[PDB]
């Protein structure tokens, strides 16, 4: 559904952002959090969405679409506008409908969020998930309108499969390149570059890791290799941040610094 | 939710009841919801609009597919989504489009009622435009899944006079337009299923009668298949090899005998309705109405058919400058 239509899609025409516009909108949240702490919070919530999706037995594509909705929401709005703890299952619930997986039942979605946060994220959350289905339904309306009803999202997985098939290196490179594409969701890359460019950067890093010579295959590409190197530098930087970051020791403090929604008068 | 964020959004939120005048102007009611002929209240346009309140509250699978797909699709023969209004109090979703005064259900009903009591290339142009819009959907891996005369809109007077607009992408997943593989338990929708529906519509445009007209949970439907065999004949093993693979094939063998439909064929059917079997129109209809889906023509191959090169050529305006004799749509008094 809409495969091949990237250059005429709302993902490309509206949701491929200018890095400076993104950094400018982030300044309102950077009054409470450092750039490093804001990045760590985005890593954290990508891992929460991943865990919610795994618990609900959702395919990686559903999880990826939900992650992009979450990033698109907080690219334009502050962390205080809507609680990201409510936004994360709401993104999963809507993506599952768009990806034609189905409507996750009220009890199943609420039990999965309560269960995932309790058993996998209690280092960051001391209290049980407080939201009910009416909150998710309310949030869904807000998320839909604040994304300008743009639901079709393109991911690097499909172009990656086409690239490794062309390379004739599926058995050796696909598992690692696919995992590296999973890792790119811990960064802002999906908001800044077309998916095929993120797939090429991941495939390039996989070749370097597995010491596979693919310079000629990469040179024969009609692509801007400067943008590919920009993406590669973001991936290498994520690995250094990943190494130095202990999410379990730091997230309860980072979540406390995060701007909270202001209650009504 | 942040209070300042909430009141700002509520202040900036465009409400359908404040932007459009539509009460009493319902023209459609079905599983899609409610369709109204609306006007702008601010009066900066004199255009007619089509406003749809999607069926049910929230974002159902149906509403989700319709919004997700129409938000991306851009083709002259596919209805264009202008705006989405999300009514927070009642959780209702409204979709805005241009208003198409006509649809094939009404145009066909007008010709059918006349025979009881078209310009040269109108039918050809309608078929070419349906094929063009379906080919665009299929090239983008979008199946319609429910093509019927009612969701094939045609613009009335204005800048897009006589332009077909394919409507209703909300079929998220009578049977007169259902391909026989669906009636035999096919587990998935395919491009071929849409092509069969286009073939039913084409035949109905030529004769004014639904070709597979039939009386009113299980995918298997006896009378509908019986009507298809009465028109097309019973498929031989060579005509549809993979018919054995259909989940209801043994039910088809138990309930049906080939010899019952021995003098039945599309040729004989179309002959009764005064359509010449030696015409390019007939040969194209037969390629669309092929029982075996893997043997059905593609929408792109149909657009390349020599029928579209034969006089008269298809026109952008299906009415070809002619006075539209079709009446305007009537307003339903929905209560
Ligand atoms: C006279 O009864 C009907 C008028 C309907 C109509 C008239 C004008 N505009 C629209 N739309 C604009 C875009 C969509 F919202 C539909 N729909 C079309 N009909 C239907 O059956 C129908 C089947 N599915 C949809 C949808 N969705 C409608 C016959
Ligand atoms: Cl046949």
């Amino acid at each position: 559904a809409m495969a091949g239509n990237f250059w005429q899609s709302s993902h490309y025409l509206q949701w491929i952002l200018d890095k400076q516009d993104l950094l400018k909108e982030r300044q309102k949240d950077l009054k409470f959090l450092s750039e490093e702490e804001y990045w760590k919070l985005q890593i954290f919530f990508t891992n929460v969405i991943q865990a919610l999706g795994e618990h609900l037995k959702l395919r990686q594509q559903v999880i990826a679409t939900a992650t992009v909705y979450f990033k698109r929401f907080y690219a334009r709005y502050s962390l205080k506008s809507i609680d990201p703890v409510l936004m994360a299952p709401t993104c999963v619930f809507l993506a599952s409908k768009v990806e034609e997986f189905g409507v996750v039942s009220n009890t199943r979605l609420i039990a999965a969020a309560t269960s995932v946060l309790k058993t996998r994220f209690s280092y960051a959350f001391p209290k049980e998930f407080p939201y009910r289905m009416n909150h998710i339904l309310e949030c869904e309306f807000y998320l839909l309108e604040l994304m300008d009803c743009c639901l079709i999202v393109y991911h690097p997985y499909r172009p990656l499969l086409q690239y490794v098939q062309d390379m004739g290196q599926e058995d050796m490179l696909l598992p690692l390149a696919w995992r590296i594409v999973n890792d790119t969701y811990r960064t802002d890359l999906c908001l800044l570059y077309p998916p095929f460019m993120i797939a090429l950067a991941c495939l390039h890093v996989a070749c370097v890791v597995q010491q596979k010579d693919a310079r000629q295959w990469f040179a024969e590409l009609s692509v801007d290799m400067e943008k590919i190197l920009e993406i590669i530098r973001v991936i290498l930087k994520l690995y250094e941040q990943w190494k130095n970051f202990d999410e379990r020791k730091e997230m309860a403090t980072i979540l406390s610094k995060m701007p909270k929604p202001k209650p009504p008068p | 939710m942040d209070y300042d964020f909430k009141v700002k959004l509520s202040s900036e939120r465009e409400r359908v009841e404040d932007l459009f005048e539509y009460e009493g102007c319902k023209v459609g009611r079905g599983t899609y919801g409610h369709v109204y002929k609306a006007k702008r209240k601010d009066g900066k346009d004199d255009k007619d609009y089509a406003l749809k309140q999607i069926e049910g509250t929230g974002i159902s699978m149906s509403a989700c597919r319709e919004i997700a797909l129409l938000r991306e699709l851009k083709h002259p023969n596919v209805i264009s989504l202008q705006k989405v209004f999300l009514s927070h109090a009642d959780r209702k979703v409204w979709l805005l489009f241009d208003y198409a005064e006509h649809d094939l259900w009404h145009i066909i009903k007008f010709h059918r009622a006349s025979k009881a009591n078209l310009p040269r290339g109108m039918v050809k142009s309608l078929l070419y435009q349906i094929l063009d819009g379906i080919h665009y959907l299929h090239a983008n891996w979008v199946l319609h899944r429910d093509l019927k005369p009612a969701n094939i809109l045609v613009m009335g007077e204005g800048p897009e006079r006589g332009r077909v607009k394919i409507a209703d992408m909300g079929f998220a997943r009578t049977f007169w337009y259902r391909a026989p593989e669906l009636l035999l338990g096919a587990r998935h929708y395919t491009k071929a299923i849409d092509i069969w529906a286009i073939g039913c519509i084409f035949a109905e445009l030529l004769t004014s009668e639904p070709i597979f007209h039939c009386r009113q949970s299980n995918p298997y439907h006896h009378d509908q298949l019986d009507r298809i065999f009465n028109v097309m004949g019973f498929p031989a093993d060579k005509d549809w090899e993979d018919i054995k693979k259909m989940p209801e094939h043994s039910t088809l063998m138990k309930d049906f005998r080939r010899n019952t439909y021995t003098n039945c064929s599309l040729i004989k059917y179309m002959e009764k309705h005064k359509v010449k079997p030696d015409s390019k129109a007939f040969h194209l209809l037969q390629k669309l109405l092929t029982m075996d889906p893997i043997k059905r023509i593609t929408s792109e191959q149909a657009m390349q058919d020599p029928y579209f090169l034969e006089d008269p050529l298809p026109t952008s305006d299906v009415f070809a400058g002619c006075q539209i004799p079709y009446p305007k749509r009537e307003f339903l008094t929905e209560e």
